[PDB]
């Protein structure tokens, strides 16, 4: 009977870098795409 | 429990002075009644003149030295300091956020 | 706010401030985002974003909160932010839930001791009589198992928890977990005449 | 209007919400810690039952 | 279009939902059964979640002699030619020549 112990990072710490990969993946994206839009009106 | 007021220590070695050691402490004051300058440890036992929380266990039951009595969160190994570099991060970003927040319109 | 400990708290928080200012300053600079407001849109020229600084917090306490929001990302990056931050609050929510269910069904399956035999079993609580007062040697002499695995506890301790006389024995359970096995009556006369002590088994 | 305040209330302390949500500041944050009670009071609920 | 249907698809998959919701009684019949896919994999990923974090059952990484070798990460040892290093030396099985090696 040892099992109350309040969750940390030591067991919750892959959502976090999993968000970070997705925010560098949204600013490298949204810049391609800017590019795109740009070159197609040009 | 020496019984008087005057102590004798001896030890006979014989050509086996490679013995381990003696090593002893004597704790004084058993006699007196309890006062209020003085502390109760335990039955006829209070001895302090100074030696309460002493350092040494100088009691024959653990009470004359034993146990005697926000800023917890902040008191992290880094936890706190990756949250602080991670709130400078934040500082930057809501700093950053209120430029546009006021500067751009429709089209 | 006890089941997770007070580090990711903060981290949330901070991560909060961050993911709601990156989908901010993404959403201010965007080729699919602006958009034309009226309506009946006959292709005129007053396009704009619909994303403020309030407007991404909000958004971003609102997932973290599981309750929903107001709008609607469109572009991939948006989007795609939108959705990490999704999957990261349904996460920790879980987590949240699933940690407090654990506290609560640990705690409610304790057994406090309540008979001699299910003392003998556990092992923090050390034991105790007041030594030679015929009460111990009742131990001593027994010849049932589990009294004699509690005089082999006795033993071992052997002075580290066996008390000379009744009140330093009574402070001794006052101030600290322990057993001391002595005689009824004396049991009723002080449980009766104080607090805090029950009589335990029979 | 009062009747859908206490509807926006009584369909907030179920997980639903009505499409009633706040349009200004000062309201927002009444509704964001309606929402918070009524999360804790569903998600302790559900571990007290379990 | 191209995009929105994997919007929406991924957007039931957690519990808020975009605002495409269908109109046509040829596809909300998807819709719904979905919804109740993603319905019972979080509701069950929550109750296997608190299971494992209140029942717990951790195993031993090694379980027999044998997985000590070819492992070659544990680093394990003995007495200075004692008894075991005697066995150890001689012990032809080859099981155990690795072991010694």
């Amino acid at each position: 009977s040892k099992e109350a112990s309040a969750l940390g990072v030591q067991n919750i710490g892959g959502i976090f870098i999993v968000l970070a990969a997705g925010l560098v993946l949204s600013v490298f994206v949204a810049v391609g795409e800017f590019l795109y839009k740009s070159k197609k009106n040009a | 429990m020496l019984k008087t007021g005057v102590g004798v220590i001896r030890m006979w070695a014989d050509e086996g002075s490679r013995l381990s050691r003696f090593r002893m402490l004597f704790t004084s004051f058993v006699e007196p009644p309890c006062t209020s300058s003085t502390f109760f440890c335990h039955s006829n036992m209070c001895i302090n003149n100074s030696l309460v929380c002493n350092g040494v266990q100088n009691c024959a039951y653990p009470w004359d030295e034993n146990h005697c009595k926000l800023f917890e969160q902040i008191t992290k190994t880094h936890g706190t300091i990756i949250g602080v570099t991670s709130g400078i991060v934040l500082v930057l970003l809501i700093i950053s956020i209120l430029v546009q927040v006021k500067q751009p319109r429709k089209k | 706010l006890n089941p997770l400990s007070p580090d990711i708290w903060m981290y949330v928080l901070l991560a909060c401030l961050g993911v709601s200012c990156v989908l901010f300053v993404i959403a201010r600079f965007s080729p699919y985002e602006w958009y034309n407001p009226h309506p009946c849109n006959p292709d005129s020229d007053v396009v704009e974003n619909n994303f403020t600084l309030l407007n991404s917090f909000w958004f971003g306490v609102g997932a973290l909160m599981q309750q929903g929001s107001e709008l609607m990302p469109k572009a991939l990056s948006t989007r795609i932010v939108g959705g990490i931050w999704w999957f990261f609050t349904l996460i920790i929510i879980s987590s949240y839930t699933a940690n407090l269910a654990a506290f609560l069904t640990v705690e409610r399956m304790e057994s406090p001791i309540d008979s001699a035999d299910d003392l003998a079993k556990q092992t923090k609580i050390e034991y105790g009589a007041v030594e030679d007062g015929a009460t111990m040697t009742f131990f001593k002499k027994s010849k049932i198992s589990t009294y004699d695995k509690m005089w082999a506890f006795m033993s071992s301790r052997r002075q580290s928890v066996l008390v000379k006389s009744n009140e330093e024995g009574i402070q001794r359970v006052l101030t600290s977990d322990y057993a001391f096995l002595m005689e009824s009556t004396t049991i009723e006369f002080v449980t009766q005449r104080n607090c805090n002590l029950t009589q335990i088994g029979g």
